[PDB]
RNA sequence: CAUGGAGCCAAUGAACCCGGGAUUUCCGAAUGGGACCUCUCCGUAGUGAUCAUUCAUGAUCGGGAACGCUCCGAAUUGAAACAUCUCAGUAGGAGCGGGAAAAGAAAUCAAUUGAGAUGCCGUAAGUAACGGCGAGUGAAACCGGCACAGUUCAAACCGAA
């Protein structure tokens, strides 16, 4: 199952928090100039090279 | 099997894991080199004169 | 004649062959064969030569024997499509000399040291030996002389691997002035290299 | 005005700064226990008020040599 | 960056700017051992490798846009083919290295009799010279400027001063 080192699963568990939406609050304030970032990808595609 | 999509089903291996000194995935595993930074190979960092054009 | 012992010295040295430093030369080969590459010795082999070179009894000077083959550049047949001008590597021999390939391989052993001069000091069918003249530049008694704190300077690291040693500066083709000096001074990289 | 100033800290004794710096460490503590269930803090400028002042206080304790 | 909510800080002079200090995870020259394990093993809390001394201590290692010095070193291309020649000591490589580096005080250049360290710019000049004497390659001295600066060892005499 893959068994990984500490490193590898911090790195997994980074790339995981980085697959959010951006806070409505900054929408709101930057008055939809920031809606997305170049951070989200989905798990059923190119794989990330973290590892 | 055939050339094509049909031995593409076996890549399941790596050849290249992450490097420490640079952080890009290009260190060799089995001659213990980073082929991007030189890590492994010596103590200085890898760059040469190929990698851009003549400056004239 | 009122003469030096630095003076007989020297004649014993002038012709080899022809006096008893023969016999203490078939002594000494068999002994510096039997060592290695690069190795410190304490006295230097010849004192007036060393005297002359710039040698003085004091800390923070070294003295090394250097062991350098003979013969020319060592070259390797081209692999792909020369020209036949190109093609050819058995007989081009090389563009350094020897006293400057001794010289190196002293300063690539002694990281902290820095190279002043060298001489001649032995040769058979195999092997020519050199002694090296090295100075500390860091030592106390160093910083304190008068004729040699020149080399506490940021522009004298690394004097032996930039042709400013004697030989360097006979091998840059800048050993003497006038014809023929076109394109030696006062660099070789400034004429693309068309002297030497 | 803050929760600290560096007058205090300075004038204070040494037993007396490391009952401060106790004393700020288990509020924050519980400030962080509170918060990390997903409520709205009762107060949310007091974390950054406790954390510079506890940097304050390891600052003047450095700077005075004591520890 | 980036004027949204709720708070806090600030006349004990904040925010901001100039100068100086403190904390500074792990890897990395990475240096107690080990890395398809950015962590792990013994903890003997750790001077890794090579060097100099009076053996207290000290030196080197990596980086830097281009510039600098030393050494090794092609082919396409041109010659309306092509081998000497040219492309070109170019592209590329290895070593060393600073705010600059290299050179530098005649065993020199002249010509009849003179000049007086070095570097850089102008000219000599596409000249002398080289060359299937083909294509092509190709200087220096004299002279005019910028800037100016000369000295230190070895030996002869004394012999630890
Ligand atoms: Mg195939
Ligand atoms: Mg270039
Ligand atoms: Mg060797
Ligand atoms: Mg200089
Ligand atoms: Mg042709
Ligand atoms: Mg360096
Ligand atoms: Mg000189
Ligand atoms: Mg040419
Ligand atoms: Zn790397």
């Amino acid at each position: 199952m893959s068994h990984n080192m500490k490193g590898q699963k911090k790195r997994l568990a980074k790339a995981h928090k980085q697959n959010t939406r951006v806070p409505v609050w900054v929408i709101v304030k930057t008055n939809r100039k920031v809606v997305s970032h170049p951070r989200r990808r989905h798990w059923r595609r190119r794989s990330l090279d973290v590892k | 099997m055939s050339k094509g999509t049909s031995s593409m089903g076996k890549r399941q291996k790596r050849t290249h894991a992450k490097c420490r000194r640079c952080g890009s995935v290009s260190f060799n595993v089995h001659t213990k080199q980073c082929t991007s930074c030189g890590f492994g190979k010596t103590s200085r960092m890898r760059t040469y004169k190929w990698q851009a054009k003549c400056k004239y | 004649m009122v003469k030096s012992f630095y003076g007989y010295v020297r004649d014993a040295w002038k012709n080899p062959d022809e006096t008893y430093v023969n016999e203490l030369r078939w002594e000494r080969l068999q002994v510096w064969r039997k060592q290695g590459s690069v190795t410190r010795i304490e006295r230097p082999t010849r004192i007036d030569r060393a005297r002359s070179l710039g040698y003085k009894a004091k800390q923070g000077i070294v003295v090394v024997r250097v062991n350098v083959r003979r013969g020319g550049l060592g070259h390797v047949r081209p692999n792909r499509g020369r020209r036949t001008q190109k093609m050819g590597k058995n007989k081009v021999s090389g563009g350094m000399s020897i006293q400057r390939i001794a010289e190196v391989r002293a300063d690539r052993r002694y990281p902290n040291l820095e190279v002043l001069n060298s001489y001649w000091v032995g040769e058979d069918g195999k092997h020519k030996w050199f002694e090296v003249i090295l100075v500390d530049p860091h030592h106390p008694v160093i910083k304190s002389d008068k004729n040699l704190n020149w080399v506490c300077d940021p522009s004298s690291r690394g004097r032996a691997t930039r042709g400013k040693t004697s030989a360097g500066r006979k091998g840059r083709g800048m050993a003497t002035r006038g014809k023929g000096t076109e394109k030696t001074r006062p660099s070789i990289r400034a004429y693309k290299s068309r002297g030497k | 005005m803050a929760i600290l100033r560096t007058s205090e800290i300075r004038t204070m004794t040494i037993e007396e700064r490391a009952d401060e710096l106790e004393n700020l460490n288990n509020e924050l503590v519980r400030e962080r226990a509170l918060t990390s269930a997903g409520g709205a803090p009762e107060n949310p400028g007091r974390i950054g008020e406790i954390r510079r002042t506890i940097a304050r206080i390891k600052t003047i304790q450095h700077e005075l040599n004591e520890i």
